């Protein structure tokens, strides 16, 4: 498996794009209330605020985190070579097998 | 030196008693009296 | 004799483990330590050659390099033979004191090798020098010894430096090294290398009219150089830096 | 590289808002002004042309979000990619293992 740094940094960019799904979606919301706000009923103004506050709190902490990822790119840098034991570990595992054949007593 | 370099000597050399040539011998000594204990030893080799 | 085809270059110590993970990426080979003894040797000056064709300059007088490989165990103090030996051991060689003291080397006291200035012109891409070399397999008489012999041909000892580094093999015959040089003397032990390593790629030509070799090898050398854009810049050093005549003293170092 | 990356994400960024904004003054005063005093400026001077011209506004702000949120959605496949790519990395018992295994077959044999 993959080493742990690349596991979260897989972790944040899909926490990045669920929150950009997440920002269209309430986009969608948005562009849903100030129809019937437009309409002229004013029961649903209150809402209109926290929708609006949400959606430019969502677009902006999200780019926000981007940046940080992008950053991070800037000092990860500095920080088949399998095939060079390749042979040996099948040798290993060759030797293992002979091992089960040499004693009858375990080929059950 | 290098530890690479000893690792393989090692292993390849681990695998002599397979790959290095057969050889046999056999010494006969016959019961003779007098002292005169002749030897006879044959070697079989497959070069 | 040999036309070798060089290029050369240097690194701080701080990218030193990077780069060598780099190179495994592209040789596919794992490093290999060494080290070496180089001891210089100049013409007696206390005999006038006059032989020197002063009207025709047939020849100029020059230097002569023997070196020998060193074991290990002369290198590795008392604190190190935990570790095993591989190239780590470089990351602890950043100090200008050795366990190798001027005594044990006057008491060592082979490969006999005499080079020229590189090739004149400016429209040479990589440093083409022609390198005279022999090997002395052993000795007897009364005087055998190194010092003795050098004395009989009519040479004196000059300096000396020793070479502690890694080698990578690459195709086409293609040999980089990376390299730390401690200069040697009875009042110490000087790194003139201090804080990075010297880092030279070169190719060995057995002859020098075959022309498409060489092209060959200039062709290895240049694109070799282009795959470490960004990282390391090869360049081919001052060709006044190179000369090792007598008359007239430098040492690239 | 990753300055271009940056500063591409950057007018990626402003041109949300700005479009952001001018889609939400276009219908805010979707509803047409008209202000006696000559200080104010709104003209509707040809009827049909007018709703051309809101759905002009329409299809503009649709292809732009649409475009925009999906560059940035490729630009993070691509950083991820990047990732996922460019970041480079006894004997004795074995003899007598061999000696019984070649006694076992000269015996078999």
């Amino acid at each position: 498996m993959q080493p742990p740094y690349i596991q979260e940094r897989l972790k944040s960019l899909n926490d990045i794009e669920t929150q950009l799904c997440s920002m269209l979606q309430e986009a969608s919301q948005v562009t849903f209330i100030f129809g019937e706000l437009k309409r002229g009923n004013e029961s649903v103004k209150p809402q209109f605020e926290n929708h609006v506050k949400q959606f430019y709190e969502r677009l902006d902490k999200s780019t926000t985190q981007l940046r940080k990822e992008i950053q991070l790119l800037d000092e990860n840098v500095g920080t088949n070579k399998k095939a060079l034991g390749q042979d040996t570990e099948k040798m290993e595992e060759q030797l293992d097998l002979l091992s089960a054949i040499l004693d009858p007593s375990k080929s059950k | 030196d290098d530890e690479n370099i000893t690792k393989l000597n090692k292993e390849i050399r681990a695998f002599d008693k397979l790959l290095n040539i057969p050889r046999r011998e056999l010494k006969i000594n016959l019961p003779l009296t007098e002292h005169k204990s002749p030897n006879l030893s044959l070697m079989l080799e497959s070069p | 004799m040999v036309q070798q085809l060089s290029l050369f270059g240097s690194i701080g110590d701080d990218g030193y483990d990077l780069l060598i993970s780099t190179l495994t990426t592209i040789s596919g080979n794992p490093p290999l330590l060494y080290n070496s003894l180089c001891t210089v040797w100049k013409p007696n000056p206390s005999y006038d050659v006059e032989n020197v064709n002063s009207r025709n300059q047939l020849v100029e007088p020059n230097r002569i390099k023997l070196s020998k490989e060193v074991p290990f165990s002369y290198l590795i103090d008392e604190t190190m033979m935990d570790k095993p030996l591989n190239f780590r051991i470089l990351k602890s060689f950043t100090n200008d004191k050795i366990p190798l003291n001027y005594a044990m080397t006057r008491n060592i006291l082979w490969s006999l090798q005499i080079s020229d200035i590189p090739a004149a012109g400016n429209n040479r891409s990589v440093s083409m020098q022609t390198i005279a070399e022999t090997i002395i397999l052993s000795s007897a008489g009364k005087n055998s010894s190194v010092s003795s012999l050098m004395n009989g041909l009519g040479y004196v000892f000059e300096f000396q430096y020793l070479t502690i580094g890694v080698k990578f093999f690459m195709k086409h015959g293609l040999i980089l090294e990376l390299q730390k040089i401690w200069q040697i003397e009875e009042a110490g032990n000087s790194q003139i290398t201090s804080g990075g390593f010297l880092l030279k790629a070169y190719i060995n030509v057995s002859r020098g009219t075959d022309i498409d070799r060489i092209n060959y090898t200039e062709t290895a050398l240049m694109n070799l150089k282009k795959e470490l854009q960004g990282y390391i810049e090869l360049s081919v050093p001052d060709r006044q830096s190179m000369d090792s005549r007598v008359a007239h003293g430098n040492i690239l170092i | 590289m990753s300055n271009q990356a940056l500063y591409e994400k950057l007018e990626q960024t402003r041109t949300i808002l700005s479009v952001k904004l001018a889609e939400l003054i276009n219908m805010t005063t979707i509803a047409d002004r008209n202000d006696d005093d000559e200080g104010s400026f709104a003209q509707e001077n040809s009827e049909l042309a007018v709703a051309t011209t809101s759905v002009m506004m329409v299809n503009n702000q649709t292809m732009q979000l649409i475009k925009n949120v999906q560059d940035l959605l490729i630009l993070t496949r691509s950083i991820k990619e990047k990732w996922l790519l460019n970041q480079i990395p006894d004997e004795k018992q074995i003899e007598e293992l061999l000696d019984n295994c070649i006694e076992t077959f000269v015996a078999e044999k």
